This record gives structure tokens, C-alpha cells and sequence, in this order.
């Protein structure tokens, strides 16, 4: 890829699928290599290790790099010395998490627990960057409110949290996707949506003008217009 | 920063992040083979983060009144407040201003927890 | 995973300390409720009777009253709901709501279609003098002669811990003065004793309806209470094995790690 980028002079792709391996076979040759056990057993160069590998996959002056890397969390526990190392390399993460995907919502992405430095609306522009802020601030609301449902109920809420929980169960749903790829697994068209009509959509279920809908509507369905058809679907 | 502390300047310096320099220095020192400690971090690991942060003052008039303020940063992994390096630099620090997940996804933002958060100089450094 | 469980640990525990008070709480106001329930019951009672001499016999007003205060089960709404059907099967009612949850889930039915404003009462337990101020300011912006069909809406204790909805028609004062069935009663048209006696009735039937509401209202929180005081229980003890299970697993870390640098 390097050799692409500075020699050939396009701009490149890079896949990397899964760079946490990479650390795990250093770990692998740590013992016999003699070093001293580092944290649950890392090696100890894992940071350097990890600095020498992935400093190199940048753009520069002379060409782009658009990389993608996917690492494997041991235990789904993010705190373990790897992945923790990984996040200080990244520019956008968007963390799986079972939590989701256990409940059968794909991709499963967890909406809270993800970040890039393009938010800022000197980008994305206000109007996108404040249904983000909504979008995050209902589904971190139902969540905090989670725990009470469990004992009291859906009915115990005052009026203003249950239309929140409302809103945030439908969007919570809504962010769910039938992809391309994963037809085979689904038996669901694949459906591709365009940065605008997302936020769009998105703006159209906060300001309430789709709050009637049944939340079976919103689910494995892409752009409000499929949600709508698959709504008088459903009643059929 | 001592160069502006000492001419009777005023300098703020910020490290980020202080725990990305002792894992820098857990490995240098395993690769030496010194003895671990606790987390298998090096045992000063301690003498090391109160070196760098007791330079921060401000001086008497008898050397221009010059200071040094010192704004470091660490990253808890898990909210695990009470780990080993967080620990140390608590015990060094005057004071600690927490940041919380929970309060940033709530919309509260910069998601100060106020609660959570100590300063020491307090009322002497506020503008009246 | 630890300080999650740690922090849902602590929020489980706040809410159940605060069903536990509310329950001994609720456990207390009980009696009290009881007791003025069985008075109402017998005087309106004797007054039913006088009624049955009669055989009393049938837009309509429909009084409905549920107490404002929350943290009951869903009891409250439920009542709210029932009579709510009530009226999608007779659009020619009218609507009335004696209370804040009750006002709560009649508007998400029908905000508009009725109007009636009633509120603050739900803070104590029933009186005759307010039963009686309720009715006489009920029917006074609609009168009794343009609501020709009365109702009344309240909940019952089919025992400690059940309740059901039920009503009992207010005998209009012209459904008074037609005297259906009534033809052996002594009476005296000279005065206005068909009134008097409506007015009497609608404050009597306001007093039962609100001792019987109160009393199923303050059993059906007591066992809700009690059911959240279980489900709470459930969810600390579960959050709790998977506490120690953590807290094990990290202290198994941090031993190995020990045990490795000793024996380099």
C-alpha cells in the first residue's frame, strides 16, 4: 500500500481485517523471546509494537490512505490493555457491541459508545450535527431510565418520559439496516441511504411528524418512505 | 517551561497523557529486567509522575514572580478510579477535575462531574 | 463491566429502599382508608335502599373519579381506560374526570370531545362536605335536566389485592320526579323534594364512589409496592452474583501477573 501511495501516486483503500491479531502473535513469542510478562500477560512492546505498525498507514503530502481496521476485543472487554492501546490511533470508532446484537438488532452498532472528529458542525453543518446530539441524548435518556422500568414498569414514567422512551425505542430500532452483503443471512433486500435522506429522517422522527407509528415499522428497513411502506404492509 | 518560571514569565504546560508515559516507562524498565510492581508497572513509578509535577509554582518576589502551571490528563480505563497510576497522580495532584461518560452522552457538556471534582486553591484563585 | 454493574447495583438499591418506606407508608394509610370506606358504604347503603323502594329504572354525564396520586399500579390509568372504551361505545356521553391520573390518561382519549375541570382533591382521604361542594359544582355549569343519563365511575376491592371498575347511574331529578315504580311512596309535589333528593343522591353517590376508589386505590399501591419490592430484589441479587464474579476474575489478573514477576 505504501509503495502504491508514494511511488504510483493514487489514492488507496486499505482493509485490514483484524489488526488485533497482529499484537496477539507478539504476545505469542513474548515468552520465548524472554521478555518479562507485561499486563495480563501482553508483551511488553505492545505500545511501540503497535506504534511501529500502524504510524505508517497515513496520508501525506503526496497521497490519501482511507484505512479501515477491525479489531478483536478478548472478552468483549474494551478495557483490555490492546484494544485500549488501539483507540489512541484511530480518527472514527464505532464500537460492536453484544449488547445489541444479542437482542438481533444489526449491524449492532452501538450508538453511545462511538466517536469521530468529524462531528464538529464546522463539517457535517448544524442542521446534522444537532439531530446527532438529539439522536444521542434520547437513547443515553431511555437507558438512564431503563433500570426504574424494570421495577416499576412502562406505565410509571410521567408523560414526558414515556413519549422520550417512546421516541428513543423507535429510534433505537430505526438505526438498524438490512445490508447488501447480508441478504444471504436475512432473507431482506439490501437498502443503501444517502447521508441527506438520514438526516432528514432522522430530524422527521424527533419533530414528532411520525410519532404513530408501531415500532415494528422502523425495524430492518432503510429511509422513513420504507418505513412507511412497510407500515401499511404490516397493517395489511 | 522552567525558562519562562524563571525570567518572571507565566507558562502553562499540558500533558497528554502522563499514564501513556509510564507505560513508555513499564517497558523500558521490563526490558531492563527490574523487578515489577504492582500491575507490573515499575516500583517508582511513583518518583517518577512527583519529578515532573512538583517543578509547577509560582515564585517569590525574591526570584521575579515568575510560575510554572501544570495541567496533566489521564486516561482511566473503565472508570477505574482507583487504579495504581490514577491513585499516584491523585496523591500528587491539588486538585481533580472528573470527566464522565455518562453526563458527555447525556448532553451535559464539556460533562464536567462537578460532584466528583476537588480544586484546593479554590476561593483564592477566582476573580472576585 | 464492574463499575457498571457496580453503578446499577447502587441505582436498584436507591428505588428499593424508596418501595420498602413507601410500602410500610401505604400499609398505614390502609386502615384509616377501611374504615371511612365501611361508613360511606352503610350510608349510602341505606340510602340505596330507600332508592329500591322506588325500582329506580333509566348529552349523558359521565362522572369518573381516580386518585391523583401516582406510584399506584397501573390501576389508576386502567379504570381511565375502561370507562375510555365506555365512550367509544356511546358517543352521545359527556365526560367527566375527578382526578390527576385519571386527567393524565383521558387526555391521551378524548382531550377535547369533554370538558370537565377537576383536580388537587386526591391529597386526603373523603369527606361528606367535599363529596357534597364536588356535587353541587358538577352539575351546575350543566344542568341536571341537559344530562338526562348520569353515570358514575369508580373502583372496588374484589379483595385485598384485586379491583374492578364499576358504576352505579345517578337518578336524574326528572327520572326522580317520573316516579318509575315509585307509586307507593309517600310524596309531596309541593315541594322540591324530586331536587332536594337529586342533589342529596349526587352527593351521596360522589362520597361512596370516592370512599370505595380510595380504599381500592390504597390497596392496589400497597401491592404494587410489594410486587416492585420483589422485582427489586430479584434484580439486586442477580446484579450482585455477577458482582463478585468480576471482582474474582480481575483479582485472578493482577495475582497472575504477581505470581509471574516473582518467579523471574
Amino acid at each position: 500500500a505504501e509503495y502504491f501511495r508514494d511511488e504510483e501516486g493514487q489514492d488507496v483503500l486499505l482493509f485490514i481485517d483484524n489488526i488485533f491479531r497482529f499484537t496477539q502473535a507478539g504476545s505469542e513469542v513474548s515468552a520465548l523471546l524472554g521478555r518479562i510478562p507485561s499486563a495480563v500477560g501482553y508483551q511488553p512492546t505492545l505500545a511501540t509494537d503497535m506504534g511501529l505498525l500502524q504510524e505508517r498507514i497515513t496520508t501525506t503530502k503526496k497521497g490519501s490512505v482511507t484505512s479501515v481496521q477491525a479489531v478483536y476485543v478478548p472478552a468483549d472487554d474494551l478495557t483490555d490493555p490492546a484494544p485500549a492501546t488501539t483507540f489512541a490511533h484511530l480518527d472514527a470508532t464505532t464500537v460492536l457491541s453484544r449488547g445489541i446484537s444479542e437482542l438481533g438488532i444489526y449491524p449492532a452498532v452501538d450508538p453511545l459508545d462511538s466517536k469521530s472528529r468529524l462531528l464538529d458542525a464546522a463539517v457535517v453543518g448544524q442542521e446534522h450535527y444537532d439531530v446527532a446530539s438529539k439522536v444521542q441524548e434520547t437513547l443515553q435518556t431511555y437507558k438512564s431510565l431503563q433500570d426504574i422500568i424494570a421495577i416499576l414498569g412502562m406505565d410509571e414514567l410521567s408523560e414526558q418520559d414515556k413519549l422520550t422512551v417512546e421516541r428513543a425505542r423507535k429510534i433505537q430500532r430505526f438505526l438498524s439496516q438490512p445490508f447488501a452483503v447480508a441478504e444471504v443471512f436475512t432473507g431482506i433486500p439490501g437498502k443503501l441511504v444517502r447521508l441527506k435522506d438520514t438526516v432528514a429522517s432522522f430530524k422527521a422522527v424527533l419533530e414528532g411528524k411520525y410519532d404513530n407509528i408501531p415500532e415494528h415499522a422502523f425495524y430492518m428497513v432503510g429511509g422513513i418512505e420504507d418505513v412507511v411502506a412497510k407500515a401499511e404492509k404490516l397493517a395489511a | 517551561g522552567e525558562w519562562f518560571r524563571d525570567n518572571g514569565k507565566h507558562a502553562l504546560i499540558v500533558y497528554d497523557d502522563l499514564s501513556k508515559q509510564a507505560v513508555a516507562y513499564r517497558q523500558l524498565s521490563l526490558l531492563l529486567r527490574r523487578p515489577p510492581g504492582r500491575e507490573a508497572y515499575p516500583g517508582d513509578v511513583f518518583y517518577l509522575h512527583s519529578r515532573l509535577l512538583e517543578r509547577a509554582a509560582k515564585l517569590s518576589e525574591k526570584e521575579g514572580s515568575g510560575s510554572l502551571t501544570a495541567l496533566p490528563v489521564i486516561e482511566t480505563q473503565g472508570g477505574d478510579v482507583s487504579a495504581y497510576i490514577p491513585t499516584n497522580v491523585i496523591s500528587i495532584t491539588d486538585g481533580q477535575i472528573f470527566l464522565e461518560a455518562e453526563l458527555f452522552y447525556k448532553g451535559i457538556r464539556p460533562a464536567i462531574n462537578v460532584g466528583l471534582s476537588v480544586s484546593r486553591v479554590g476561593s483564592a484563585a477566582q476573580v472576585k | 463491566t464492574l463499575k457498571e454493574v457496580e453503578m446499577r447495583l447502587k441505582s436498584i438499591k436507591n428505588i428499593e429502599k424508596i418501595t420498602k418506606t413507601m410500602k410500610i407508608v401505604a400499609s398505614t394509610r390502609l386502615s384509616k382508608a377501611e374504615k371511612a370506606k365501611i361508613s360511606a358504604k352503610k350510608m349510602d347503603e341505606a340510602e340505596q335502599l330507600f332508592y329500591k323502594n322506588a325500582e329506580t329504572k333509566n348529552k349523558e354525564l359521565i362522572v369518573a373519579i381516580t386518585s391523583d396520586k401516582g406510584l399506584c399500579g397501573s390501576i389508576h390509568s386502567q379504570l381511565a381506560k375502561a370507562v375510555r372504551r365506555h365512550l367509544n361505545d356511546q358517543p352521545n356521553a359527556d365526560i367527566v374526570t375527578i382526578g390527576d391520573k385519571i386527567k393524565m390518561q383521558l387526555l391521551r382519549t378524548h382531550p377535547n370531545n369533554i370538558k370537565l375541570s377537576i383536580n388537587g382533591i386526591g391529597k386526603d382521604a373523603p369527606t361528606f362536605q367535599e363529596s357534597a361542594l364536588i356535587a353541587d359544582k358538577l352539575l351546575s355549569v350543566m344542568k341536571a335536566g341537559t344530562y338526562p343519563k348520569i353515570s358514575i365511575f369508580y373502583n372496588d376491592p374484589v379483595s385485598s389485592l384485586s379491583f374492578e371498575p364499576s358504576e352505579k347511574p345517578i337518578f336524574n331529578a326528572k327520572t326522580i320526579e317520573q316516579s318509575p315504580s315509585f307509586g307507593k311512596f309517600e310524596i309531596d309535589t309541593d315541594a322540591n323534594v324530586p331536587r332536594d333528593l337529586f342533589e342529596y343522591t349526587l352527593a351521596n353517590q360522589m362520597l361512596t364512589a370516592m370512599a370505595q376508589g380510595y380504599a381500592a386505590e390504597i390497596s392496589a399501591r400497597r401491592n404494587a409496592m410489594d410486587n416492585a419490592s420483589k422485582n427489586a430484589g430479584d434484580m439486586i441479587n442477580r446484579y450482585s452474583i455477577l458482582y463478585n464474579r468480576t471482582r474474582q476474575a480481575v483479582i485472578t489478573n493482577e495475582l497472575v501477573d504477581i505470581i509471574t514477576g516473582a518467579s523471574s
